């Protein structure tokens, strides 16, 4: 039969923890702030508009 | 997604939603299914996509899985097609948020940094993308095939 | 900032695995509710100042606080009072829009007991204001609407408690 | 117009027009058709959208038409009816550039100083606005009605 | 900014008139050729690299420009150019796809003048190579998204001359 | 139409359930409120023209309403006048019989704001007038009548204005 | 109620409630405590009430429930049983009302016209409600029988 | 200290209500689950040293930590850090049996973070092990119980870090 | 809660939880909705349970609604009155917890300090609230009857 | 499976399930949801039982693993573990079913022939899978630890 | 003959592996069903001979296969036919129960072309037959297990085929 094994890329790549939604909120929202991406900025670039 | 990018961009004018943006968001919404539609067969045919566009890339690039390559041996060559499996990973993210910025920012902010330390060559990052756009292309139709395909140059136009 | 989609994507970043089928489904229903979002958004984005006006009148005017000594005296502290009420609604339609209570965490209610606590605002009375805030908004945006909304108001007054 | 305001975007962040915002420019150009014909319902009910939903202005605000208010006499009055026709006008052009930037540009940026300067109430005028409002609903199809009903809803908003 | 549809409500709005059918008609017209304005722009932004290259080539390389002491020379002064055309370049498609020249006569022609004769610039060098850049779009997005596209590059030349 | 039997019996029906106790107490209060209300009853029937002579004296007689150009100013305005607030207080007697404001909303509130708009009649002329008429009837009908007549005139008024 | 059909032709009349009528009103004012009484009964025994009724029924006319019936089989006779449950409530919502208006408007218009349509017969139906009004006159006082026979009787001269 | 019962009669109480429908389907879903949470903690508190047994093996041995000058070499350090790992686990399972978090962080997390910071403890390594706890006691109590488990653990992990 | 109570006492004792103390939170847990039950059926009766006792109240004990005692004034009576509903609502919630722990937090620790500032005399209400045991023993059968009168009896004892 | 085995004994003698037989059939399809946990259990810890009962058989039976034994030797220790994970496989495989045909089929029938062949002696493996019969329990609950063990209870005494 | 459950562990064993999340997802969904498949087995049971007299009557019957020079003629070959058709009818509830065909292939199809061939009954109209037992059958155990059904009363008829 076909032997379906799992490819290695697969397995190199795969977290086998069983993160749960503590870990998820936490894990997702570490380092700086994201406000440092969901901000904007202000040019006076025309007087005119 | 737009969702929140128009909502940081009314919030930093201290402006309720603006029927501009609204009406912008209501298209994204609107065409939602067939967005959520190409993000499924790209997870469903994970694995094909991965292997023979890497095959691809090392066809375009014996250099990079020949002795003295970044990409050398069985554990190598599989870390190579891990990452070329993130940034598969990160288009479907991508194409279900309806713009790039689940991309930019998981993936693509100092790309060149991670990957000059690493070693590798930033350009062969980007034409095993190509590969990957080309084999996911065939894997959908002309219109859904294109609507990720500027997903995918997206990713090597930064990788470049 | 996160919305549902932004929400469920990162989720899935985070365990490294493609998007489920149960994120999947995530996805579809916040589709499937956006339209309604977006009309809601319309609606209350027209009848923003109307709404304060009427909940400040339904529980902020002619009793105690507004009376001098009661923190909302002055018209310093009425124009501060009123403004925040906007800035609660504002945020609330934010959150709405997003399908997601992160905007309300990270932007409003992060140090806003704290501060509260500090100019001797009353936490239970601007709890009230909004509650009567959200009485009004589910009238004009309409029930199904009104069910959205309130789960970012009540958002909002677990916060300041 | 949407397209200016896409063009405004992608000019401010350097980079040509995006491929969805392409999709958007094409989408609303070919549209256009259904705009126009928006506007040309407004301007064909101009008389009665102005009469009828001034009077019923003055019937719920009857303090601005009685004596010692901004609208006292008919030679006042007639004034009023003109602000509410320039209103209309405005959002007639709003419908066919399919964005409230030029409704914006003509006649809300500054709104509460000419209105105060005069002595005119603004929320008022939102009261009437909204007359018109609901009276354009009847006139307009359902589908049709919201499409309208969001640039009366930007003035309204401003207004207050 | 302006644009064909705010162009014409602009004239209604000096005339304080309604939408006139002509004016319908106006607006018809830019529809009309508004499918045909967004494929060009696709065209050029994929192939922009490949116009400034080849126009660069075409008049602006080999030459005692670049050589030393013709003010193109220095990978400084080289990478200002390549730039200014880039600017040039992708204004013309945000002019040609509003329809109207007023980006270019508000954004980018005024004060250009006096910057490129205190720096020294060459603006007849400079409007050369935009007519070359002008000649390669052409080719490439079509005859008569070229004719839509020339106008503005030779509003540009005019500006600089 | 509705009555407050009637009404209870609809929601039980919505429910799908056979009488519950919280529906036998729902509708023990009306069958209380019986006697009560049949007494009003033919207390207003007997002084209705009484109470809308009352009425108009104490709100709109000898006033600017009455005086020429008044929208009253005219035999025939002033018996239309009359008439329809004859109108209006014998559907609210209906109404407080029946417990119930489906009666008014179905016939008394059907688009009379629209008609007294295009008309010209003052809708807050009509309302001051309501008022007076429910201080009227509630003298005449007795106080726990005169509070159940005010619910009823009250839904008039607020549908009017 | 009878004060809503009281209310009803008064409406017609344009003239203020009858004093006979307001009489009539009175007289289900001083009822309400005995009409609640009987309902509650009939509530309490409703179960076996229908149960001894459908047995009845079904005993009466056997090709109701018999192969080509068109309750033929446990789920359509159990649907049989429902229907008889809908006008059992219905028969209890107008011993509360007084009058047969709560009875006409569900179950009594155009009742014939849905039985006609999924196939059940309008005269087994009939003799069921008889059956109904039988055990229920067994279950209820001699007076509380006549009264709720009453109200049972314009169901079943309705079916006919 | 609270339960899932405890914390939703407390809410209710902060509102001032007696237990209302949906505070009762709360309690029922709690009392329903409470079976599969006593069947859980009977197993892990059997296996309690084998699952530090196999945590502590899995993560922390055979490493710079448990040699020479590593924070776990000496005996009275490796008997305090699975002393730790266990205080860790018996808390978790009395978080898992009450259904509530509110005991780890009363309990287990009030300075934590400080007193491993002044011991020189590596916080990483220690979320390193009650990771590997959680992997295994999962696995024992199965996989519904296990992500009960898992979500107290992760809390431990995030106060910790 | 039964619970809390267990896991407090086995974290003095640092032990997992004893194979007893869980086969008591199991019986618990079965016996939790007829717990439930019986909390409903006292909120559900809240009204008549505090007016009835109130009364019984007064009448043993005429002292305190007499002028010159707390309660005297209907304001003051309501106030009282309250405090028979506030103990009301803390023993629904212990009979649904399980122990007298949330009872004894929420109130009844400083009972004494309290009252004494306030003038009340603590038997008084001790009174009273035995008085809301009698009308709730008759609401309940005597099986719930003795689960909630246990609790209503710490209550008092504590009063005491 | 119970399925099989009913079907198996219905076809010999030409019948339709006995409502006996679909008996055991609901039955067996009722547990199902505890059976896939219990054999859930024992795939997730499978790595468990098998080092542990590893060791409890090689201490048990030292022969086979000291030098001139069978499994002398970490190559052929590996062997032997991996026969335990085999037989543990079966087992998980016989949980699901409900039946030991699964067991009986793949690892049972000739076990004495196919052992005799290599040489290894029955007995010890008898003693490694009893060894796994309590690991197993430990790991599980006493309910199902009952279950699961007659499964590994078939197996030795097949080895036997 | 060989169940879906037999056969889920049998792949699982011929690949060497535990019983995975996929295959156990296979299993879960089958013990799920089985309580249809169980009691559309029972109505089968006790309906057989109702469920070929009416396949016979609605395809057999009253046609060239019962008049004498057919197949059916002959009360031998009439009693025949009925028999194979409730082997055909057993056999598929047995398919049915287990969900597998195997039951099928190894006792019923092994050969039934090559006898049928052999006494030149004709298999067009077994064909027919049998597809008239699928719709009587359909009718009897309803629409959610006479699709189920289906499928292994189609087998049949493909291999007669
Ligand atoms: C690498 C060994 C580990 C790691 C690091 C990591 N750091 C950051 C972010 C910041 N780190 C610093 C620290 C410094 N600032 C300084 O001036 C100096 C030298 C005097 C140091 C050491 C600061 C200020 C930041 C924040 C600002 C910034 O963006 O850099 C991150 C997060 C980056 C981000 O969130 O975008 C990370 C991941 N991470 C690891 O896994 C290693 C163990
Ligand atoms: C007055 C000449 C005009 C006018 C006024 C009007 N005001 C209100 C209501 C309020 N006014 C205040 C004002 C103040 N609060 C302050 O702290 C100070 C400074 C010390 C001021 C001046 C406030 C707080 C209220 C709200 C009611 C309250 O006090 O609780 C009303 C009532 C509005 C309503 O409908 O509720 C009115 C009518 N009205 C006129 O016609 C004049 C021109
Ligand atoms: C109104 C319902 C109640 C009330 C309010 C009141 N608030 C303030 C002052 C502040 N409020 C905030 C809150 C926010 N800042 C924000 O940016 C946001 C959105 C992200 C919020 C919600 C802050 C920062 C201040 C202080 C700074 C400032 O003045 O703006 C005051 C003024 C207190 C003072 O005397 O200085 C008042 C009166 N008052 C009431 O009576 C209501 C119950
Ligand atoms: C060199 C090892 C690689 C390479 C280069 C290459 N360069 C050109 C053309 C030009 N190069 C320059 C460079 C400079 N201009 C400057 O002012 C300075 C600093 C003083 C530098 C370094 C310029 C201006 C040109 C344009 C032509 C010109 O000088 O006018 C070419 C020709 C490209 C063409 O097709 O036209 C090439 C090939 N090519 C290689 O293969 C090497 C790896
Ligand atoms: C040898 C005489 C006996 C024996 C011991 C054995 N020990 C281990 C593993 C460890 N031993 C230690 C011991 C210490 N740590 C300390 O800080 C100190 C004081 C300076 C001591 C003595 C530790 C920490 C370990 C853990 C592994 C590690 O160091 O990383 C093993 C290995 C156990 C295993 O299976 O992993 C063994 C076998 N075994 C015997 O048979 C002797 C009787
Ligand atoms: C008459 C004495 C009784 C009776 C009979 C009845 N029979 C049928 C139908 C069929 N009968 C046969 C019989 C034979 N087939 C044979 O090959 C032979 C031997 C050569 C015999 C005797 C068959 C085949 C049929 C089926 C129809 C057909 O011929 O194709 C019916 C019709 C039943 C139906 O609905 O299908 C009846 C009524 N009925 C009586 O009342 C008598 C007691
Ligand atoms: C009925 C739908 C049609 C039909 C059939 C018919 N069959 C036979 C005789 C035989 N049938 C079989 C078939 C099977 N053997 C099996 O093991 C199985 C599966 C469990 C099947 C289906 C065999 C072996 C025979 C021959 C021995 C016997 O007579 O039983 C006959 C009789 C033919 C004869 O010569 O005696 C008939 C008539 N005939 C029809 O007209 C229908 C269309
Ligand atoms: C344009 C047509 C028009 C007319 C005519 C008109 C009449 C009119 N007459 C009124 C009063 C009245 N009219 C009379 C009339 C009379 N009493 C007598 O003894 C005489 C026989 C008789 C006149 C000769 C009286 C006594 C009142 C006052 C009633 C009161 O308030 O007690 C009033 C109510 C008071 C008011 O004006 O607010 C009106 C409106 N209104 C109109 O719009
Ligand atoms: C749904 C039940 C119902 C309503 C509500 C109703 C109202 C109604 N009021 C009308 C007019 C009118 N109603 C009034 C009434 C008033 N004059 C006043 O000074 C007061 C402010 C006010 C009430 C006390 C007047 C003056 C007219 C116009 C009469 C005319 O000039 O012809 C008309 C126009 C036809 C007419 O002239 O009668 C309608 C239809 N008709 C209805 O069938």
């Amino acid at each position: 039969p076909e032997k379906e094994e799992t490819p290695r890329f697969v397995e190199l790549g795969a977290v086998t923890e069983l993160r749960t939604e503590p870990a998820i909120q936490f894990r997702a929202n570490q380092g700086v702030s994201k406000r440092r991406e969901q901000t904007k900025v202000f040019k006076l670039t025309d007087l005119n508009d | 997604s737009v969702v929140t990018k128009s909502i940081v961009n009314a919030d930093a004018e201290a402006r309720y939603l603006s029927p501009g943006e609204l009406d912008r968001i209501k298209n994204f919404v609107s065409t939602g299914e067939r967005r959520l539609r190409i993000a499924q067969t790209l997870t469903e045919n994970r694995e094909r996509i991965v292997k023979q566009a890497g095959d691809q890339l090392f066809q375009k690039r014996p250099d990079v899985v020949s002795p003295g390559g970044n990409a050398y041996g069985e554990e190598m060559t599989a870390t190579c097609l891990r990452d070329l499996d993130y940034y598969l990973r990160l288009v479907t993210y991508g194409i279900v948020a309806g713009d790039v910025t689940p991309i930019e920012e998981i993936g693509l902010v100092g790309v060149r940094e991670m990957y000059n330390s690493l070693g590798t060559p930033i350009p062969a990052v980007a034409e095993g993308i190509r590969a990957m756009k080309n084999v996911a292309c065939s894997l959908l139709s002309a219109e859904d095939a294109a609507e990720a395909g500027s997903y995918f140059d997206f990713v090597i136009g930064a990788m470049q | 900032m996160q919305d549902a989609i932004t929400a469920v994507i990162n989720a899935s970043d985070v365990q490294g695995k493609y998007l489920d089928t149960a994120a999947m489904e995530k996805l579809k229903a916040y589709f499937a509710t956006g339209e309604l979002r977006v009309r809601a958004a319309s609606v209350i984005s027209a009848n923003a100042a109307n709404i304060v006006k009427e909940a400040v009148a339904k529980s902020l005017l002619y009793s105690d606080i507004t009376r001098p000594g009661g923190n909302m005296y002055t018209t310093r502290r009425y124009a501060a009072c009123i403004r925040d009420l906007d800035y609660y609604l504002r945020y609330a339609t934010y959150a709405m829009l997003a399908g997601d209570p992160s905007i309300l965490d990270e932007r409003v209610l992060n140090g806003l007991k704290e501060t509260y606590n500090s100019l001797g605002v009353p936490i239970a009375a601007t709890v009230q204001a909004i509650q009567a805030m959200k009485e009004v908004t589910a009238s004009l945006v309409g029930a199904d609407a009104g069910k959205e909304m309130g789960i970012y108001f009540d958002y909002i007054c677990s916060g300041l408690s």
